[PDB]
């Protein structure tokens, strides 16, 4: 149904518009093809639908900057614009193009009409703008324009409306999702300045607009991930069990919310376990598949923390990890196999979990020694290092280890690009280790630990 | 008697080498290891491997015009050829015998053609209209070492039969089996499928009507939606049991949509007269015939022919095939397990004397 | 790949005087399909010797069973003869009380 | 060695079978055959370095390699440990073009390179369709033999070069990350035993029965190309690890993948025991191919003989005992293993 | 224990009389329920068990089908097969094909592979990974393309997870009476003196079901691995198996040489002295 669009002829009929380019070897797109005539089908006359076959028309995508395929790109009354930016499955993309089809606000014409787009099930971005000519009806379109591709923008000019909403003018009020009503937040928050400015606007919105427990699954994934946030994953499918989804975002919601008058920033939110089941693994949740909320931190610099505690239903572990996390006490989890306390032998076995313990240590000089499993390279320097490590047992400012590098995550500046990596900490210098890219042989060792180690080694 | 040919060192004045390439094999007369007779298996051999053949025999020139025309003729492939041909060329009086290059303006083309285990078929090709037509027909030739009769007969109403060792094994007509005219029947190009005309037929409720029994709500309340104690109706809002996809679901109402009912069948383009259809009943007749030639390309020489026979009577050839091939093949084929005997034995011998040395090799 | 059958003959009970019992020649793991499996009451071949389907194996090898009745007696050796085209002379294995 | 080589165009389209065309390679004034069908036949103008220099000392004289091509679109890994390779869901620009897996099966060393050639052959020029190598998987044992018990050295040495294009996706200058994936296919078992992802870091599968990889980028430069060590170190080589133990090479949307026979030997030891003589035969393997001789010391040994069905030890090793029913008697085992000649035993 | 259910077809070219034969059988543990054989002039899915008898003409006409289609499929393989790798058409070559699944005590899945092998070296396989397929030639490779292209790997996965776990355990509860049984072993022992300076000591586990047991001797308490002898599993005739076991001993010695025997059907390992 689609119409291809080659070069000779693109420009020409580029002149809103949906065209993804596409390569025939690929899977990918062979894949959305049915997906993708069903979206044509279905989007017809609102907006058109096209594809390109890149292999032939090079120059096309040399322009474009078109490096994958697919590569679905909106072209705005032959404009380049974002790309499309979600699921490329049908119902996505038919619903991102009826949003696109909309106006950057839209006009509601009737209280009806008010209260059907109220009604949805995302937040709502509504202006009351008496005055069509009014400065703040035009700073409001062009708010709603820069950051249409992610909230709802509408507008409106009825009497009994604007009456109800500001009636003073700037009346910007936003409703969030009628799903999501809680107590101790309002549902609907006004807009409270002088002047309604595109960038004042956007601001209140970003910080308005998530309040305290938003329900983000699969949308606004990226307004709320990229700060220090708080996710609790459970079942989260409203139109069946909104009933215990509310009950348990309005946990965390009291929790949040006391921690709030208390007086620190912390971003909260809830999730659905199976829409991000891919970041579980993450946080090294697997799957609990179970009514009991998992809950998880992770910070702006990319810090992870867990609660191994059950979530409470009175909400006593919740504040205690909230509590816990201010102070600062529980350990970043990395990914790290259960540590044997049977540590024993002439190299020590060091962890993901106790690496600060081991070779973070103040007092000694650590050599230590990444390896892998499958590696043959270290599965042939193990035997000469087991005998440096019981030859130097007897030196007691020094000892060395080995950390799988491949179960558990590699831990301070250390880092490794090819196993076996062999790395030297002093005592007095836990932030500058040394490379040792040098031999890989028993007594070149131990004159390097003879070398660089203060205290004398021992045979 | 069109030609007649048994060997019986006189040949040299009747065949003659072309001169076209200077690296044309010699051919020499013999009767291989093996024969039936030594002086009756008397024939034309290739003594020279990876090189190409051109010999070629002058006669008196006749046409198959109204006629039936036979061509009969022995290969012997003694040497187990893996790559070459035993088929020969009819050319017309205009033809050089000194220049005979690879491929020389020729009438008929009939005999084995072997390069391989993949081609292993007789070829036999025509001209006609200033071009070599194959026959479509997948005609098997004998690979054996042993001499196999190769049998030719077209009688002039453009019929054509193939024998093997005075075995018939392909018959039929020229206008049938090859391109002479390819338009035969053509489909009507217009004649596409009505849209009345089902293909995929299926009709819904042949027995069956809407049960209004699977038609449940999609998803019903769970079972065991017991309320925590510890909710609080006034701070959650309205507590509400989880709902649940009902087990009773099913594909809305189907009523049973079964296939092949009032099926006629699948549709096809009916076929017409093609107006391009010309066949030519003088199709199998030819000007004239003049030499009867043989240039092949032989990996491994030791290609014998023998017995060649041009005529226009089908008794005459198949009498004198036999009382030559049969009479052949018997002490043929007794002689050679004679000598493969004696050659196994040969070999036996060999290995145990390889397994001699080798148990000596292992004593020391 | 053509490997080799792997006689092994034996008995669904063990060898006592004067008692019916099955002969049952297992041949296995061999390839291809093309055997000849005979039973042999002190040289001669048996005329009734069942045998079971071509029964096939994980492996990609055959395994059939021929079974045929005898009463064991200590003055004839059964034996086994099998063969193949990958095997040169046909094996003759006996069949062994013990074994 | 050979500048050019025999091949096997085999075509893919499921109408026409499996059937075969010809077409030969050129390594390294073309020498023009016309013969062959312009399409399939490459001059293989190899950036590496890898295989040129491989077939470059190649052994003059040597049978002609049994070269098989054909056509392949590159499709993304199938195995779920390979994800990481392929995180996108984009197929990158950079594979346009065909793709055509040359697997040189020669005798001394297997081979299976990635040849993406130019559209049409040259006219001016000799009919030669140029090609570029990208992936080379060359194994320089392709059927090792190991005796029982000790370690095996499957040799697998590969080298990239990353496909030129016009964009040029040089966000980490240097050896792309990469997957070695070795796996046993014997008789319907079909084991992983390693899969590797040097660079890139994921919970790979366990690596099984101690195996072990020398997978690791030889060089480092940020551009150059590309060649990689594979070897596979297997330990104690036991007989239910016989069989062909296939090698991948897995990078983003290619695949390298080349077979080797691992044959299992383990020469047997003999005895004569006291008549009927039983030739027993001690712990060996392969358990085929072992054949009795019966020698009168010296003329064959008179007399009926059989065989005893093979007592497995529960190692894989088997013993078989022959007896014969009849100066020395000696009884000669003829096994592959073993010198053609015969571990014989001999009684006086 | 883990139950199999697997499916066998098995086209051998015959040189000479046409088409090729053709032998499509079932094997649900290692008891055959059904064996289309191309040779027998019934031409049908002739049934040999009871948990299969009971089953009404459509389904057999069905399975009749399915396996007629198969075969017609198999043999143009088994032609083009024997194109690609250039053998004689004289000699004959098999190709054979397998599917099917395996199932834990649970009845849960617990494996699934289809694999294919011409003339008995193994062709193109299913990883136990259920995801990508092992290819040893490139005849096998294009196959894998091929399959990959239709992504039929979540066509088999559905059948191998579906269809084929539901059958085993339909035919597992029908022929409960059979299938599930075990039968411990009526094991013997014997003493045999091969000299004056050694003996033979060989338990028999004789008569057992199903053919999954394992038999080792410990010398003083220590397993000697090394030195056991002993044969592969052997059916009986009646639907049983039996198995055989030997150690060398020295001569006048049997004090400390136990046979232990584990297999399902038994309460405990049990042990064996002369
Ligand atoms: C399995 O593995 C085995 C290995 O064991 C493979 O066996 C090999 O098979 C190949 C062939 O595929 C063999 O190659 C041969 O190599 C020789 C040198 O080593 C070549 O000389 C020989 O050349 C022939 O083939 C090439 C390529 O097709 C041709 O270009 C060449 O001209 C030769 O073909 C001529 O000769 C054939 C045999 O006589 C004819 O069948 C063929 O038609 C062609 O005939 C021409 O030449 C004659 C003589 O001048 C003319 O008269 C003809 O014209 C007349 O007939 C034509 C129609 O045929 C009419 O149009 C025309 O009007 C008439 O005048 C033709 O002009 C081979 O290439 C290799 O040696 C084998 N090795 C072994 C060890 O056996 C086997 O192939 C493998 N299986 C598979 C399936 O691949
Ligand atoms: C791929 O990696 C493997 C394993 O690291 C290499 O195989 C082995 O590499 C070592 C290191 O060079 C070789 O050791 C050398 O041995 C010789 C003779 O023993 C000695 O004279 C040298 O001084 C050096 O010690 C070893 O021979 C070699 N082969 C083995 C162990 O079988 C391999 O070279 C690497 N490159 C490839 C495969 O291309």
């Amino acid at each position: 149904d689609v119409l291809e669009l080659t070069d000779d002829n693109f420009e020409s009929r580029i002149s809103l518009m949906l065209v993804e380019f596409f390569a025939p070897w690929c899977g990918h797109c062979k894949r959305l093809a049915p997906e993708y005539e069903a979206a044509a089908t279905r989007l017809k006359g609102i907006v058109p639908l096209a594809k390109v076959d890149c292999t032939a028309n090079t120059n096309t995508c040399n322009k474009y900057g078109v490096s994958g395929y697919p590569t679905l790109k909106i072209f705005r009354d032959g404009e380049e614009a974002g790309a499309y930016d979600g699921p490329r499955t049908a119902d996505g993309i038919v619903s991102h193009l009826k949003k696109q089809a909309g106006p950057a606000s839209v006009p509601l014409r009737t209280e009806e009409e008010f209260k059907k787009f109220i009604s949805d099930k995302d937040a709502s971005i509504v202006g009351f703008f008496d005055d069509s000519f009014s400065e703040a009806h035009s700073e409001f379109l062009k708010a709603a324009s820069n950051l249409r591709d992610n909230y709802r923008f509408a507008h409106t000019n009825v009497e009994s409306l604007v009456n109800e909403y500001d009636d003073n003018g700037e009346g910007i009020i936003l409703f969030r999702p009628s799903h999501l009503t809680n107590k101790f937040e309002d549902k609907t928050v006004a807009y409270t300045e002088q002047k309604m400015t595109s960038g004042k606007i956007k601001k209140f919105i970003q910080e308005n607009i998530f309040g305290i427990c938003p329900h983000m699954t699969e949308d606004n994934k990226d307004l709320i991930q990229g700060k220090d946030l708080l996710i609790a994953y459970y079942d989260v499918d409203y139109e069946k069990n909104a009933k215990g989804s509310n009950y348990w975002r309005n946990r965390v919601m009291m929790v949040a919310k006391k921690f709030l008058d208390a007086g620190h920033k912390l971003n909260f939110a809830v999730a659905s376990r199976k829409t991000f089941s891919h970041e579980l693994s993450d946080f090294g949740l697997e799957s609990t598949a179970g009514e009991i909320p998992v809950v998880a931190i992770r910070t702006a610099k990319g810090e992870k923390f867990v609660m191994q505690e059950e979530f409470s239903r009175d909400g006593k572990a919740l504040e205690r990890f909230l509590q816990d996390y201010f102070d600062g006490n529980l350990k970043r989890y990395l990914k790290s196999e259960p540590i044997p306390e049977s540590n024993d032998g002439p190299v020590k076995v060091v962890v993901a979990e106790n690496f600060d313990e081991i070779v973070n240590n103040e007092n000694k000089d650590v050599l230590i020694e990444f390896y892998a499993p499958w590696c043959g390279h270290c599965k042939n320097l193990e035997p000469k290092y087991k005998e440096l490590g019981e030859k130097l047992s007897k030196d007691p400012n020094i000892v060395i280890a080995k950390m799988d590098a491949t179960a558990n995550d590699v831990p301070s500046p250390y880092e490794v690009r090819g196993f076996p990596t062999i790395y030297f900490s002093p005592a007095n210098k836990k932030l500058n280790p040394k490379k040792y890219e040098g031999g890989r042989e028993l007594s070149d060792f131990i004159s390097y630990l003879q070398r660089e180690a203060t205290n004398p080694p021992v045979i | 008697v069109y030609f007649k040919e048994q060997f019986l060192d006189g040949w040299t004045s009747r065949w003659i080498e072309s001169k076209h390439k200077s690296d044309f094999g010699k051919f020499v007369l013999s009767s291989g290891k093996f024969y039936g007779d030594e002086e009756k298996d008397k024939g034309l051999q290739t003594s020279q491997d990876a090189r190409f053949y051109a010999l070629s025999a002058s006669f008196e020139p006749f046409s198959n015009k109204g006629q039936t025309l036979v061509v009969q003729f022995t290969v012997k492939h003694e040497q187990n050829i893996d790559c070459g041909g035993g088929y020969v060329k009819l050319f017309p009086n205009s033809l050089d015998q000194t220049d005979m290059h690879g491929d020389s303006e020729y009438n008929i083309m009939f005999g084995p053609d072997i390069c391989g285990p993949g081609t292993k078929k007789v070829h036999v090709i025509f001209n006609y209209k200033g071009k070599n037509v194959l026959i479509n027909k997948d005609i098997r030739c004998k690979d054996d070492e042993f001499t196999h009769l190769y049998t030719l007969i077209v009688r002039p109403d453009n019929t054509y039969e193939v024998k093997i060792d005075n075995s018939q094994v392909e018959s039929g007509s020229l206008e049938d089996d090859w391109d002479f005219l390819p338009p035969k029947k053509i489909k009507d190009p217009d004649a596409s499928k009505p849209e009345d005309w089902d293909e995929r037929a299926k009709i819904d409720d042949p027995t069956d009507s809407k049960p209004e029994d699977w038609d449940k709500p999609e998803h019903i309340p769970d079972p065991d939606a017991k309320k925590p104690e510890d909710w609080d109706e006034e701070m959650d809002g309205e507590w509400e049991p989880p709902v649940i996809q009902n087990p009773e679901y099913k594909g809305e109402w189907k009523p049973r949509q079964i296939d092949n009912p009032d099926y006629k069948g699948t549709w096809i383009h009916p076929e017409i007269d093609n107006p391009e259809y010309s066949p030519d009943p003088s199709i199998y007749a030819y000007d004239n015939f003049g030499v009867l030639g043989l240039d092949l390309w032989q990996v491994k020489s030791g290609t014998i022919f023998d017995n060649f026979l041009i005529t226009n009577d089908e008794a005459y050839a198949e009498e004198f095939g036999n009382e030559t091939w049969g009479v052949t093949k018997a002490a043929e084929k007794q002689m050679k397990d004679k000598q493969d005997e004696e050659q196994r034995l040969k070999e036996e011998e060999e290995d145990k004397k390889r397994k001699e040395e080798e148990e000596a090799e292992d004593k020391e | 790949i053509q490997r080799t059958p792997k006689i092994q003959v034996y008995s669904r009970h063990p060898a006592e005087n004067g008692k019916s019992n099955f002969l049952n020649c297992y041949v296995s793991g061999f390839h291809p399909s093309d055997i000849e499996v005979d039973l042999l009451k002190n040289g001669e071949r048996i005329e009734k010797v069942e045998h079971s389907d071509l029964s096939f194996s994980k492996d990609w090898s055959f395994y059939l069973l021929y079974y045929t009745e005898f009463t064991p007696t200590e003055k004839d050796e059964y034996a086994c003869r099998v063969n193949h085209v990958t095997l040169s002379q046909p094996k003759i294995v006996k069949w062994d009380r013990d074994m | 060695g050979p500048a050019v080589i025999e091949c096997w165009f085999v075509e893919d389209a499921s109408g026409k079978g499996l059937a075969k065309r010809p077409g030969a390679l050129l390594l390294r004034e073309p020498p023009p055959r016309p013969d062959l069908d312009p399409e399939l036949y490459l001059s293989v103008h190899d950036p590496a370095g890898a295989l040129q220099a491989a077939f470059r000392r190649y052994p003059r004289g040597a049978p002609a390699p049994h070269c098989e091509m054909s056509r392949f679109v590159p499709l993304p890994a199938s195995a779920k440990w390979a994800s990481g390779l392929t995180p996108a869901q984009n197929c990158p620009r950079a594979l346009d073009g065909a793709w055509l897996m040359v697997s040189i099966s020669s005798p001394v060393l297997s081979l299976s390179s990635l040849l993406r050639p130019q559209p049409e052959p040259q006219q001016e020029p000799v009919l030669i369709t140029m090609a570029t190598v990208v992936l080379t998987v060359l194994t320089h044992t392709p059927a090792p033999r190991v005796r029982l018990g000790q370690d095996a050295l499957l040799d697998l040495s590969f080298a990239y070069m990353p496909p030129t294009s016009e964009a040029a996706s040089s966000l980490a200058p240097g050896p792309p990350p990469f997957g070695l994936e070795w796996r046993r296919q014997h008789l319907g078992k079909g084991h992983l035993l390693l899969a590797a992802t040097p660079g890139l870091n994921g919970q790979m599968p366990a690596a099984q029965e101690g195996a072990v990889a020398f997978a690791a980028w030889d060089d480092d430069e940020p551009w150059g190309p590309w060649t990689g060590n594979g070897t596979f170190w297997l330990p104690r080589v036991q007989p239910f690890q016989e069989g062909t133990y296939l090698a991948t090479i897995h990078l983003p949307y290619l695949q390298g993948q080349v077979t080797l026979e691992l044959a299992v030997y383990k020469p047997p030891k003999v005895s004569l025991m006291p008549p009927e003589l039983l030739c027993l035969v001690s712990h060996f393997y392969p358990s085929g191919g072992l054949e009795v001789e019966w020698e009168l010391r010296s003329q064959k040994a008179e007399g009926q003989r059989w065989l005893s069905a093979l007592r497995h030890h529960s190692d894989g090793s088997v013993s078989l005992s022959g007896h014969l029913q009849p100066a020395r008697y000696a009884c000669r085992i003829h096994h592959p293993s073993l010198p053609a000649s015969g571990r014989s035993a001999e009684v006086t | 224990g883990s139950h199999s259910m697997r499916y066998f077809f098995t086209s051998v070219s015959r040189p000479g009389r046409g088409e090729p034969r053709f032998i499509a059988v079932g094997y649900v543990d290692d008891t055959q329920f059904v064996r289309f054989d191309s040779d027998a002039a019934s031409q049908r899915m002739e049934p040999r068990a009871p948990w299969i008898e009971q089953e009404g003409p459509e389904y057999w006409d069905q399975e009749t089908r399915n396996v007629k289609a198969q075969s017609q499929t198999d043999r143009v393989d088994l032609g083009t097969l024997r194109g690609y790798y250039n053998q004689s058409e004289a000699g004959s070559h098999t190709i054979q094909i397998m599917y099917g699944c395996d199932v834990g005590s649970d009845g849960r899945f617990l494996r699934g592979y289809r694999q294919d092998a011409y003339d008995g070296k193994d062709y193109i396989a299913l990883n136990e990974d259920l995801r990508s397929w092992t290819a040893a030639d490139m005849a096998a490779q294009i196959t894998k393309r091929k399959w990959e292209a239709a992504h039929e790997a979540e066509q088999l996965r559905a059948y191998l997870d579906g269809t084929c776990v539901e059958w085993l355990r339909r035919y597992l509860e029908n022929g409960k009476e059979t299938l599930q049984r075990t039968d411990p072993p009526k094991t013997h022992m014997t003493h045999h003196p091969i000299s004056d300076h050694e003996a033979t000591l060989r338990c028999w586990a004789l008569g057992f079901y199903p053919a999954e047991i394992t038999l080792t001797w410990q010398r003083d308490g220590e397993d000697q691995t090394q030195d056991t002898e002993l044969v592969e599993t052997r059916p009986a005739g009646d639907g049983t198996f039996q198995k055989w076991a030997a150690v060398v001993v020295p001569s006048g010695e049997e004090q400390r040489y136990t046979c232990h025997v584990q297999h399902e059907g038994l309460p405990k390992p049990l042990t064996l002295r002369w």
